[PDB]
């Protein structure tokens, strides 16, 4: 019965305003100390409010001046206000209790997550990535939403190929790079098209690998 | 009669914030520019008045607050300010008129398998207010389920303790604190400088 | 303040892990160690340095030790494959500090080293006044690396853009890292380094403007 039920989430343009609930059940928010903590996907944690007890208030460098902490008796609920938002804010948010003090932050909520982008469905573009046994490139950047389909000569070509999971970009954008292992011998000798399939955006590349 | 301010900066041991000791100085000549000349003293920082002018001034009372802490939570003890030594243990006023003086006790409140006789509050449901001192031990309730007296989940303990070691940090080591309030009644100033 | 914490650490399932954590004040400050699985939120492991939680198995035990704070974890499972965070107060700064985090590892391969491709920015994206660096770090184990951009010799963190490792189709790990710049930039200078660095080893490879 001891949880946090985190809530508010979702997609926020870049400047914009959110705000944060997280509902508590097996001990009284007004009398704990509450942090908000938050991860952005594939970084570590970091720590960005907390409330005192007594009501006393701290925040992170980061979000100092832009992001508020409250909370309400009646509804045993923690609030995070946020506000100016940047895509750096991007990130699952958590809520905890306890205080770095002494004995820790023992319970924690689900997370909630939040998306700062003004990203909308865009082509990508297709650079190639030349060689110097060899090895050939395909670019793809700058492109959104996912997926990508990436395939060298039609698809006919198949052993060597590695496509990479794309980046999340800060401005929201994805961008991949693929790599087919071809011989030194047949730089100068076979062809190598690869394509490159992007659906939302209805945008087909194909585009030419050779020497420089 | 000088004032007896030397057994309340030299004395041999300090009271825990938690249980912050007042003592009342009245019908008395005190030097302050020799206290501001004097130990080499970390931080002296007067509100409302100047030392200087502190020699050529009279008071109805003057009460000095002696405690210990760490170092980072001396700039706690000044108007204004929150966290858990202010909020929670010594809370000065906002219109404080008077002096904050703070040294370094490492060489004497520091032992090498760490010093646990020294407490702060750490659990309190609201914020103390200017000069209340809150020296009960009841075992903090954080659930909506009584404590009994016992701790538990919910149930925190509301002091905890120091444990200065000689090998901490600067801002990790006892600092010795003493608050100077000087009281201006519609009474007689019997405690002045020279 | 910041807390120091080694990025991976691997054992062999059966053995005894050490997760260390360094910072200035560590021996004053009470150091909480929390474990995160992928995908899941963080759990409360180790608390005021030595302390279990109710609930969290024998052999997660903390210690402290002058300035540094190990989590050692005995008797290891497959199932304690996360990532370790440790976390104190800092009253220099009025922060919660949390550390770099560490990436345990249960071994059930052999290791592998990264093989590393540095492809730098195509001729047709000059001429669009742009201008990326493309490091592809495939075929190691366990997924954890290190991905440092250097200009010449002078480390540049801006513009740096990595992926998290992904599981490839023979079971090793891959990753891909962008260093996105203005062809001024590019031009401007001797050569660009991507340094992978997997389990205390750094691979190195550059490339200049031609
Ligand atoms: C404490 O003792 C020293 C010994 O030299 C003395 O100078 C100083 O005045 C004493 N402190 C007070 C407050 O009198």
């Amino acid at each position: 019965e001891v949880q946090l039920v985190e809530s508010g989430g979702g997609l926020v343009q870049p400047g914009g305003s959110l705000r944060l609930s997280c509902a508590a059940s097996g001990f009284t928010v007004s009398s704990n100390y509450m942090n908000w903590v938050r991860q952005a996907p594939g970084k570590g944690l970091e720590w960005v409010s907390v409330i005192y007890s007594g009501g006393s208030t701290y925040y992170a460098d980061s979000v100092k001046g832009r992001f508020t902490i409250s909370r309400h008796n009646s509804k045993n609920t923690l609030y995070l206000q946020m506000n100016s938002l940047r895509a750096e804010d991007t990130a699952v948010y958590y809520c905890a209790r306890g205080t770095a003090m002494a004995y820790g932050m023992d319970v924690w909520g689900q997370g909630t997550t939040v998306t700062v982008s003004s990203a909308s469905t865009k082509g990508p573009s297709v650079f190639p990535l030349a060689p110097s046994t060899a090895a050939l490139g395909c670019l793809v950047k700058d492109y959104f939403p996912e997926p990508v389909t990436v395939s060298w000569n039609s698809g006919a070509l198949t052993s060597g190929v590695h496509t990479f999971p794309a980046v999340l970009q800060s401005s929201g954008l994805y961008s991949l790079s693929s790599v087919v292992t071809v011989p030194s011998s047949s730089l100068g000798t076979q062809t190598y098209i690869c394509n490159v399939n992007h659906k939302p955006s209805n945008t087909k590349v194909d585009k030419k690998v050779e020497p420089k | 009669n000088l004032c007896p301010f030397g057994e309340v900066f030299n004395a041999t041991r300090f009271a825990s914030v938690y249980a912050w000791n007042r003592k009342r100085i009245s019908n008395c000549v005190a030097d302050y520019s020799v206290l501001y000349n004097s130990a080499s003293f970390s931080t002296f920082k007067c509100y409302g008045v100047s030392p200087t002018k502190l020699n050529d001034l009279c008071f109805t009372n003057v009460y000095a607050d002696s405690f210990v802490i760490r170092g980072d939570e001396v700039r706690q003890i000044a108007p204004g300010q929150t966290g858990n030594i202010a909020d929670y243990n010594y809370k000065l006023p906002d219109d404080f008129t008077g002096c904050v003086i703070a040294w370094n006790s490492n060489n004497l409140d520091s032992k090498v398998g760490g010093n646990y006789n020294y407490l702060y509050r750490l659990f309190r449901k609201s914020n103390l207010k200017p000069f209340e001192r809150d020296i009960s031990t009841e075992i903090y309730q954080a659930g909506s389920t009584p404590c009994n007296g016992v701790k538990g989940f919910n149930c925190y303990f509301p002091l905890q303790s120091y444990g200065f070691q000689p090998t901490y940090g600067v801002g990790y080591q006892p600092y010795r604190v003493v608050v100077l309030s000087f009281e201006l009644l519609h009474a007689p100033a019997t405690v002045c400088g020279p | 303040y910041e807390l120091t914490q080694p990025p991976s650490v691997s054992v062999a399932p059966g053995q005894t892990a050490r997760i260390t954590c360094g910072g200035n004040n560590i021996g004053g400050q009470s150091v909480h160690w929390y474990q995160q699985k992928p995908g899941q939120a963080p759990v409360l492991v180790v608390y005021d340095d030595s302390d279990r939680p109710s609930g969290i198995p024998e052999r997660f035990s903390g210690s402290n030790s002058g300035n540094t704070a190990t989590l050692t974890i005995s008797r290891v499972e497959a199932g304690d494959e996360a990532d370790y965070y440790c976390q104190v107060w800092d009253s220099s700064s009025d922060h919660v500090v949390f550390g770099g985090g560490t990436k345990l590892t249960v071994l059930g391969q052999p290791k592998a080293a990264p093989s590393v491709t540095l492809f730098p920015p195509s001729s047709e994206e000059l001429q669009a006044n742009k201008a990326t660096l493309v490091c592809l770090i495939s075929d190691f184990y366990p997924g954890a690396v290190t991905v440092a951009w250097k200009a010449d010799s002078s480390p540049v963190k801006a513009g740096v853009e990595t992926t998290t490792p992904s599981k490839q189709s023979n079971n090793k790990y891959a990753a891909s890292s962008y260093l996105s710049l203005t062809p001024e930039q590019w031009k401007s200078h001797r050569s660009y380094s991507c340094q992978v660095t997997h389990e205390g080893s750094t691979v190195e490879k550059t490339v200049a403007p031609t």
